[PDB]
């Protein structure tokens, strides 16, 4: 049921996910830069979420207050990764709809798809 | 016709922990003429103190009542109302009636309080037969799921993001967007 959410900075590594993961936290929702950045060089992150993204629900939104996030178009990458993209929900619905599927399911393939999908008009798809 | 108040406390029950009861809280407030009107205080609590389990049980509350009200609102602490909000809007898919949250900046017992203005919000959504969650704060109403707390010292606390805002208290009518 729990749930961590990170502000990517710069100087930021994969061992704090590692780390959450090793404490049974479910999932973890990274705040990306602008419409989903994801730092791919001089930086563990992409590697470390690579392995944890297989394992629990890793969501990438955004820690800016509007504009969802559009890795389609550094997203990309992420995406191939094992990111679920919270798209344009607010920080506040992206949190809640994890843990509320969460308490439902284990599965990140079927996270991945429910975290997609317009449940009450969270969400524009 | 009928509406069910339901107090969580918050900044607008206090005297943030909920001193004020909710039915308290609507009076201080200054709505006088609300007899067709009941009360329910489910928490009586500062909101940085919320738990996914406080969700659970208001869940099941607004579960009992739906089919017995015409419109629901809820007083809350505004630093986790949108947590709340947000919540309520995925465990209440579809709603037959609206639900509607809000709260206030400044506790209902001062004279400057934005407590009697969002509670007047409030009112007017839940007897418009628009269902759905909500957020009613500082004249606009909101979709609980597209509410955010963006500024932490102002009257105009809540914001939708990216989304339009659903009504507007002016004057005493309810225009829709």
């Amino acid at each position: 049921m729990a749930v961590l959410v990170i502000k990517l900075i710069p100087g930021l590594s994969g061992d704090i996910f590692r780390a959450a993961v090793e404490l049974g936290y479910r999932g973890i929702v990274i705040e990306g830069y602008g419409a989903g950045g994801i730092p791919y060089r001089g930086s563990d992150l992409l590697q470390t979420i690579e392995e944890l993204s297989k394992e629990i629900p890793i969501v990438m939104t955004t820690q800016a207050m509007y504009d969802g996030v559009d890795l389609t178009r550094v997203g990309r990458l992420a995406l191939r990764a094992g990111v679920i993209p919270a798209g344009d929900m607010t920080k506040e619905a992206t949190v809640t709809k994890l843990m509320w599927i969460l308490g439902h399911t284990n599965n990140v393939e079927e996270i991945k798809v429910l975290m997609r999908k317009n449940l009450v008009g969270e969400l524009r798809d | 016709m009928k509406i069910l108040l339901i107090g969580m406390g918050g900044t607008i029950a206090s005297v943030y922990e909920a001193s004020l009861s909710v039915k308290e809280v609507l009076d201080i407030a200054g709505i006088k003429d609300c007899e067709d009107c009941d009360f329910l205080d489910l928490k009586n609590v500062d909101s940085t103190l919320i738990q996914p389990e406080d969700w659970v049980d208001l869940a099941e509350t607004l579960y009992k009542n739906v089919k017995k009200y015409d419109g629901i609102i809820v007083t809350h602490g505004t630093d986790t109302l949108a947590y709340t909000s947000s919540m309520i809007s995925f465990m209440l898919r579809n709603p037959p009636i609206p639900i509607v949250f809000t709260g206030s900046m400044i506790p209902a017992t001062e004279e400057n309080s934005d407590a009697p203005l969002n509670l007047q919000t409030a009112i007017k959504f839940a007897t418009s037969g628009i269902r759905g969650v909500y957020v009613a704060f500082n004249g606009k109403v909101m979709l609980g799921v597209r509410t955010s707390k963006v500024r932490t010292m102002s009257r105009d606390a809540f914001e939708s993001i990216n989304y339009p805002i659903i009504a507007e208290l002016r004057g005493e009518d309810l225009v829709v967007n």
